RNA sequence: AAGCUCGUAUCAGUUUUAUGAGGUAAAGCGAAUGAUUAGAGGUUCCGGGGUCGAAAUGACCUUGACCUAUUCUCAAACUUUAAAUAUGUAAGAAGUCCUUGUUACUUAAUUGAACGUGGACAUUUGAAUGAAGAGCUUUUAGUGGGCCAUUUUUGGUAAGC
RNA sequence: GAGAACAGAAAUCUCCAGUAGAACAAAAGGGUAAAAGCCCCCUUGAUUUUGAUUUUCAGUGUGAAUACAAACCAUGAAAGU
RNA sequence: GGUUGCGGCCAUAUCUACCAGAAAGCACCGUUUCCCGUCCGAUCAACUGUAGUUAAGCUGGUAAGAGCCUGACCGAGUAGUGUAGUGGGUGACCAUACGCGAAACUCAGGUGCUGCAAUCU
């Protein structure tokens, strides 16, 4: 039965990873900020690796969420890049899906040479009423089983709307 | 300019060393490469 | 440059294992306690004959070593290097410690070699094969007794093969349908467990 | 779920519970410890506790001590009773807490002769105040903020019960920062503001500039404010006055009650299933390997 | 260097008892003790303040003082050829009530009910404690059940 | 050694009863941790090999890992369970119950806490056994290399070590 | 474990599992999960007066510790600490 | 009897998979002017109880389920152990006398109990 659960996106989170911080990870902040209008949140490394030119705590990419329809926007946006075509991968068996593109002015967005060509990751969460009860402080709780968000259940619903194409097996 | 905003990491280790996940050893070889 | 075998016969001390507080013991020298046909199914050897320790004592690893290749070879070669299963049911994990050559000022040891801990009653050798075997199952045994500290007698087995059952037991459990084999060994079917996957095993039962 | 994520016999042999309270996640014991234990020099005097609960739009508001066969009420408010002194509306809000506190503390004070003295503060301009000590007389009831699990932000509507609550003639010891109108870059308090609040003048303004601005939604919410003719400065006049109807009448009057004990239960049992026996279960035993030998 | 710090040798003393790990149970904290209370001391490795030491689990005593957090304890420890007398301070997490008390205390409310219970009756008391008593005569019926005769067991091996 | 205060009295290298503590012995390893033999059954877009190959997020053999049910064997510095011997306290007049005083502590509160006035309850004063006794004080000698036996047990091949 | 441009065995993002298999300066062992761990906010009780207490013990000292008393403070809505 | 708030012990309550759940109550759920909190009104806050839903949470039931709990002359008076002998054995060790007495195994039973308050065909 289906009255109350349909599906809804949680989230959308755009990252961006760059090989390490001063101009050229403020600037890849600048772009997801007005992309998303919201002002966003950088993370740090982890820890030291130096075969990729990065030390612990070093402000290493940029990333920032999205939730409610200013994100299905910014998600058909991007879809629109990948030309409504996904893998059978991109998909977690928990139920949500992701996608990276290249060049961020894929999708409106003006060029700026004082801003340059940056890549995203797109990552979208995929979740139904009554996701609150995992989420809450109170007699927090474990979605029951048939309520849960699987793959079969999200590639259909990825299939129907959006009209776009799953592919690959 | 902005206030920078910055992630919480929940994980408790403070030693600056790779995972052991993180090995030379896995490491598939004829990984599929560019050419051309 | 081996101590002779009185000096570590008896058990004097609290067993010493290989640990991370040891650490520097090494390698035993039996390696390999199981010989002959090991991937016998359960149905092929049904007779089965111990060695049994009648003295609580130890037993070195390079005396396990040597009696191991006594009784597999000469059991091999009588009835054939498959006519038997022959394990080892005891294994050295005690360290034997050695003062080396100050004086007696600061005398703890250094790993000298491994034994392993025998009780009275203790099975030490158990061989599987036909019951026509037997006569060359227990010389074979027999002829590792004397690479032995201690009296050991051979028995034979009221079970079958290396099973905890015996013999008529063992038929009634596999001429019903409680029997399945496995690799080297069965598993059994069990009255507890889920009725589901219980009935995927042993599909053979549920007749009568 | 994920035959990989599995609880293997060990799991289950050797996890540890935690309590049941913990595992519904309605106690935080490590709070439950610091509010309950007394003094043991005090010995069993009772340290009783001040229980503002909101479930989704109703206020229990419950005066409570501890006791190791249980805890035990003393007195008990809800907001659902409010209909009686005058509020049919907005009785999960910032001022139907401060009602329901309001009618806790006389509730309580009354049945335990703290009555007519101490009648806490019957002027509400809003001002910070705890219910000060009589001179030559009994100290004002102590009772102390069992917030729950609620998490502590200035405004936030556990405290509208408190500030009925000592308004309304207990000693609850509390600060003023958590209050409506707490300035947070200079220490102080406007009392105008946290007055509004008490009697719905936020709600109320927020009806005023909906009617002119956007009735569509003022036509969704709001909507048994136009169904019962009740428009946005009459507000505080339904809280003023049912403040005065509550210090008159606190003595908790409960319902009709409508079908008894033996009733309720008879109809319940309809619909609880009843587990079995063993004799059964061996018999489905029997049959399912009955129908699954085949 | 030999070693031995306030708590050495505790290492299984003060273990936490298997699935019994974590926050304490609030009835600890419940129960009141009244001076000249009998208190059974015994650690609990989660409060590390106020602990008794090593030496004093196990033992039982009385408690002489009372403060917010704590009963003070006196025990009677030997130490040579004499007992001193000695003040153990205590959170009563680490006390409960001893129960020894307990049956003396449920007697002396009988004794006092069997005296006015046979004194109101005309005497005839005995309520001091006896210890066990040799069995009395008895018949045993061999009805139904005639002596089942037995025997030694021969010797079997079956290994 | 000197005594001293006493004398049905308190008293015990003992038992019974009631109630507490402990983690050794043993036990366990298809319970955790650590070790350890052997098979069997799964899983790789993915450790490495081969064959088909333009390749594949290709198919198939194959060897290693993991996984799942199993199997032989272990621990002073492992463990769920857990002895025996030893171990703390209780078995009353300094006791039990009624009544209701004192305060600067404490309670919302003449509430409670601590010590109390007054009143009631008797003998078989509260299990066994033993007791000539019990409690108390001063002062001072020698000594402050020990060794042996059964059992427990450390080092050591051992030793009349 | 399953997932996402460059991105590989390891970079950043998301979900699901997760009794603690981590972390708490250091040795080991205790102890700990809405915390004792991780992040942030405020602070200076790491203060003042002098007793009692436990360990070692001669029941001296010293170190270390425990519970109060009297002050003056920190923090928090508060119980508290 | 059902439910909710606060609970006592803290698995007979946890776990895995299904299915059933009237009434009320919970829950999900609706909004963003206000206090308040976020990269993100998801969480946290505030308003509405209206617009919508028993889908989940929650309650219960099913199961030769996992685990946990209980019981037994089930294993076993076994292992271990206190006491004794000018007992046996070269010895390792082991019988006996007087007492104490496990663990694993196996069988059978069980699957939260209940306090204070307010509710509810
Ligand atoms: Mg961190
Ligand atoms: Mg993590
Ligand atoms: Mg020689
Ligand atoms: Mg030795
Ligand atoms: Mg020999
Ligand atoms: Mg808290
Ligand atoms: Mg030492
Ligand atoms: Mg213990
Ligand atoms: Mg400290
Ligand atoms: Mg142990
Ligand atoms: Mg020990
Ligand atoms: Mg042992
Ligand atoms: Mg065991
Ligand atoms: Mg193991
Ligand atoms: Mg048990
Ligand atoms: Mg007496
Ligand atoms: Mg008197
Ligand atoms: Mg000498
Ligand atoms: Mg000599
Ligand atoms: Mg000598
Ligand atoms: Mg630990
Ligand atoms: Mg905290
Ligand atoms: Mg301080
Ligand atoms: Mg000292
Ligand atoms: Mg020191
Ligand atoms: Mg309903
Ligand atoms: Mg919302
Ligand atoms: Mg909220
Ligand atoms: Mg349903
Ligand atoms: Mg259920
Ligand atoms: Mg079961
Ligand atoms: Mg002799
Ligand atoms: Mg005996
Ligand atoms: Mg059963
Ligand atoms: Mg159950």
């Amino acid at each position: 039965q289906n009255p109350m659960r349909d599906l809804k996106i949680e989230k959308l989170v755009l990252n961006i990873s760059v090989g390490e911080s001063g101009d050229r990870l403020t600037r890849a902040s600048k772009v997801l900020e007005q992309l998303s209008g919201q002002t966003p949140v950088q993370s740090k490394a982890r820890y030291t690796v130096r075969t990729f030119g990065i030390r612990r705590n070093e402000k290493i990419a940029v990333h920032v969420t999205v939730r409610g329809p200013k994100a299905e926007e910014i998600l058909e946006r991007g879809l629109k890049v990948k030309e409504y075509q996904l893998r059978d991968r991109n998909f977690s068996a928990t139920g949500n899906f992701g996608f990276g593109i290249d060049e961020h002015i894929d999708l409106g967005i003006k060029y700026d040479p004082s801003i340059g060509i940056f890549g995203m990751d797109f990552y979208v969460v995929m979740n139904r009423p009554g996701a609150r009860v995992t989420r809450r402080k109170r007699c927090k709780g474990t979605v029951g089983n048939s309520h849960k968000t699987t793959k079969e259940d999200t590639v259909s619903w990825f299939k129907q709307k959006y009209d776009a194409d799953v592919l690959d097996k | 300019p902005p206030k920078e905003i910055v992630k919480s990491n929940t994980s408790s280790k403070k030693a600056d060393v790779p995972p052991p996940s993180a090995d030379p050893s896995k490491a598939r070889k004829n990984r599929p490469r560019p050419s051309g | 440059a081996r101590r002779p075998a009185r000096c570590y016969r008896y058990q004097k001390n609290k067993p010493y294992p290989k640990s991370r507080y040891n650490r520097a013991v090494p390698d035993s020298k039996i390696r390999i306690y199981d010989l002959g046909k090991k991937k016998a199914t359960v149905d092929e050897f049904p007779l089965c004959v111990h060695l049994v320790s009648n003295e609580l004592e130890q037993l070195s690893s390079e005396a396990l070593e040597a009696a191991r290749i006594c009784a597999n070879k000469y059991m091999t070669t009588v009835s054939g290097r498959d006519a038997f299963h022959l394990r080892v049911r005891v294994h050295p994990f005690h360290v034997l410690r050695i003062n080396k050559m100050q004086g007696m000022r600061g005398a703890w040891g250094k790993p000298h070699g491994l034994a392993a801990r025998v009780d009275i009653g203790q099975i030490i050798f158990s061989v599987r094969t036909k019951d026509s075997n037997k006569d060359v199952v227990v010389e074979g045994l027999r002829r590792a007794r004397y690479k032995f500290p201690g009296q050991q007698k051979i028995i034979l087995s009221k079970k079958w093969g290396f099973t905890n059952l015996d013999r008529p037991e063992y038929l009634k459990k596999r001429e019903a349908g409680e029997v399945k084999d496995d690799g080297a060994f069965v598993k059994f079917l069990s009255k507890k467990g889920s009725l589901e996957n219980n009935i995927r095993e042993f599909p053979e039962y549920f007749a009568a | 779920a994920f035959q990989k994520d599995a609880k293997s016999s060990a799991y289950s042999s050797r996890f540890q519970t935690p309590f049941r309270r913990r595992r519904e996640g309605k106690t935080d014991y490590y709070q439950r410890k610091r509010l309950v234990t007394q003094h043991k020099a005090k010995y069993n005097t009772p340290k009783y506790r001040l229980v503002v609960r909101f479930t989704n739009k109703d206020i229990i508001c419950q005066i409570i001590s501890s006791t190791i066969t249980g805890d035990v009420v003393l007195a008990a408010a809800y907001s659902h009773e409010l209909p009686r002194y005058g509020i049919t509306h907005g009785l999960t809000n910032w001022a139907a807490a401060y009602a329901t506190g309001l009618l806790i503390a006389r509730r309580t004070l009354q049945k335990l002769g703290l009555d007519e003295t101490y009648k806490g503060v019957e002027e509400v301009e809003g001002e910070y105040e705890l219910t000060e000590a009589v001179e030559d007389g009994p100290r004002p009831f102590k009772v102390f903020l069992d917030i729950g699990l609620q998490r502590t932000t200035t405004g936030a509507r556990v405290f509208g019960a408190l500030k009925g609550a000592s308004d309304g003639g207990l000693y609850v010891p509390h600060s003023e920062n958590r209050f409506p109108g707490w300035d947070f870059e200079t220490e102080e308090i406007d009392p105008e503001l946290l007055r509004s609040y008490i009697f719905g003048g936020h709600v109320s303004q927020y009806m005023e500039e909906l009617a002119d601005d956007d009735e569509e939604r003022f036509s969704e919410l709001f909507k048994g404010y136009l169904a019962d003719d009740i428009d946005a400065d009459s507000l505080e006049d339904i809280y003023t006055s049912a403040h005065e109807a509550i210090r008159a009448d606190p003595a908790f009057k409960p319902t009709e009650k409508k079908f008894t004990k033996e009733q309720y239960a008879a109809e319940s049992k309809k619909y609880r299933q009843t587990k079995l026996s063993k004799e059964e279960r061996a018999a489905r035993v029997a049959a399912k390997i009955a129908a699954l030998a085949g | 260097g030999k070693s031995h710090g306030y708590r050495s040798r505790t290492r299984y003393m003060f273990q936490r008892d298997f699935r019994k790990h974590g926050a304490v149970h609030l009835s600890t904290y419940l129960k009141v003790y009244k001076v000249g209370d009998i208190v059974d001391i015994k650690a609990n490795g989660s409060i590390q303040k106020g602990m008794p030491h090593k030496f004093y689990q196990g033992k039982t005593g009385v408690v002489y003082n009372v403060t917010k957090s704590s009963v003070g304890v006196i025990i009677n420890k030997m130490v040579g050829n004499r007992y001193l007398e000695k003040r153990l301070n205590l959170r009563v997490e680490h006390i409960k009530h001893s129960k020894c008390r307990q049956e003396f205390l449920e007697r002396v409310k009988a004794n006092a009910a069997k005296r006015a219970e046979a004194k109101a009756q005309g005497v005839a008391v005995q309520l001091k404690r006896q210890p066990a008593q040799p069995r009395e005569s008895r018949i045993v019926s061999t009805e139904g059940n005639v002596p089942q005769t037995l025997a030694p067991v021969p010797y079997e091996t079956f290994i």
